[PDB]
RNA sequence: GCCUGCGAAGGUGUGCUGUGAGGCAUGCUGGAGGUAUCAGAAGUGCGAAUGCUGACAUAAGUAACGAUAAAGCGGGUGAAAAGCCCGCUCGCCGGAAGACCAAGGGUUCCUGUCCAACGUUAAUCGGGGCAGGGUGAGUCGACCCUAAGGCGAGGCCGAAA
RNA sequence: CGUACACGGUGGAUGCCCUGGCAGUCAAGGCGAUGAAGGACGUGCUAAUCUGCGAUAAGCGUCGGUAAGGUGAUAUGAACCGUUUAACCGGCGAUUUCCGAAUGGGGAACCCCGAUCAUUAUCCAAAUGAGGCGAACCGGGGGAACUGAAACAUCUAAGUACCCCGAGGAAAAGAAAUCAACCGAGAUUCCCCCAGUAGCGGCGAGCGAACGGGGAGCAGCCCGAGCCUAAUCAGUGUGUGUGUUGUGGAAGCGUCUGGAAAGGCGCGCGAUACAGGGUGACAGCCCCGUACACAAUGCACAUGCUGUAGCUCGAUGAGUAGGGCGGGCCGUGGUACCUGUCUGAAUAUGGGGGGACCAUCCUCCAAGGCUAAAUACUCUGACUGACCGAUAGUGAACCAGUA
């Protein structure tokens, strides 16, 4: 996602988002008990999706 | 100068007539040829000179002074390929003179 | 106004010339630049401050390792074992080299793999090097408060920390 | 074992090179309680350092530039991103946990709140100020000694070192009761000269101006009333001359040596652009760059303009002038300035000054106040230097203000 699509969004829709990613923020957390399918791309990028949609959440 | 997405000739190398395009350019000076490449133990298709020892570089190590880009003078080289969404280079590969 | 990778400056050895201070040449090497004339220039040409700094020789392969003075005989492992491990025998210490702790130090603890470096010998040993693991309390300690005493605020003093 | 040399080693000089220093020059110049500087501690898949950030942590967003290569220095392994055009460069915006001058209070970063002084005050901290930092320069005060006088108590070093308070990017001074060659000059600083003269001094050693002149820079005005409107004040609009990056940018030529020329030799060329660096060995004509060109920002000092708004009349400041006592300081001499105690005028039909006192000329008028402009340093950016070269040069060209 880009800062693009997060500004289109409605108020509700960041929020469902951010809790959509919160909710997502949950699923990863398992390679040090033995995982695989894990991956490093989105590890650092959903930290910074949940953190995009909160920056334009203030600039609202 | 040398670019990496351009074909080259060698002129003088054992390689002389070999026709390729520029693999790297390194800040050494040597330019290593898609083709000149030699056979290591294990027949493995690639490039690298020729001594004995451990662990060596690869490429060939061919010099620009021995290759043949758009060399401004009477040889017996012919063409040569060469970026173009540039536009103002466009102009100088249209000139007989530069690229 | 000249020399140079048909090779210079520098260095080593050597030949020649000058009263000399030096110049110059050859061979080896070096292998990058280096001079002569006239002219100007420089923080300019040096063995002798219990001089300053670094390096080094002779001296020396000379001096030294001493109340908890205990090791020894077999065996095991190992390429090597007089001081790694097993058994036996022989001893040391007992307010003490025992047990539990403060301060302080601080992971140095444990396991595995090694040892180039450390252990005033050697080491397959280690409080050594490398990689992991270990210190899971409401009632333990911190956290809290206070004594001698101290600090900040108001009061009062050219001025003020 | 003496001595020379040979081969090898130890060692590290020397020769060359050097991403460093040293020095000069131009430009530019403040930060913060919207809590900065600095420090602490995090942050990249691995990273121990440095750098960048800081928990959206060597990164996020927008615009513009740019460009295909990119993911800092380390060119590693793994791996990611980029044409839904990144990296990189410039500006700006968003965000920016906790502690932290923070000030609620305590405290070696940890736990609970506008602390203290002060003004206004609806006296409710309700509305505000101060409390910090910063290379030097600047202003107002306090104020030595060793030393020199080849002794030393004046003097000299000092009005320096150091200390206290404070402003700005610039300060202080200043419109003359001055100067005094003159029927004249005429606001004040600063530079040069006048002077090392006048003057001071056990007149010993030493100390040491000013007027004027030649320059730089030039601006004059305000405190009772009358009157009326273009000084001033409040506000509005808002620059010419720019900052960084990218675009318009010619150019391996020949022979020889070599692994390679930025060699030797031969030839040609740039120049309102005759710095330097990079590219496999001394390339101004290989690449960047130098003169040059263009676009993004900051500053936009000024000007214009609205409403205010001229101008006119009189006067002009006493514990002051001055005198006495005791000191400081100055080139200050009975003839500098200032502080402390005491005394104490007149008043423009007046008074002060012209380096002695008192009566007579000339000049000018204090005891209230304000005022632009002309030099400094050098953190920062850039450039330069017949400067030094890594036991040289900044202590630091290698982790250094580190071990």
């Amino acid at each position: 996602m880009k800062a693009k699509e997060l500004r289109e969004k409605s108020v509700e829709e960041l929020n469902t988002e951010l809790l959509n990613l919160l909710r997502e923020q949950f699923n990863l957390r398992m390679q040090a008990a033995s995982g695989q399918l894990q991956q490093s791309h989105l590890l650092k990028q959903v930290r910074r999706d949940v953190a995009r949609v909160k920056t334009l959440l203030n600039e609202k | 100068k040398i670019r990496r997405d351009d074909e080259v000739i060698v002129l003088t190398g054992k390689d002389k007539g070999k026709r390729g395009k520029v693999k790297n350019v390194l800040s050494s000076g040597k330019v290593i040829v898609e083709g000149i490449n030699l056979v290591k133990k294990h027949q493995k298709p690639v490039p690298a000179l020729n001594q004995p020892g451990g662990i060596v570089e690869k490429e060939a190590a061919i010099q620009v002074s021995n290759v043949a880009i758009f060399n401004a003078a009477t040889g017996k080289a012919d063409r040569v390929g060469f970026r173009f969404e540039d536009g103002k280079k466009v102009r100088f590969f249209k000139s007989n003179s530069e690229t």
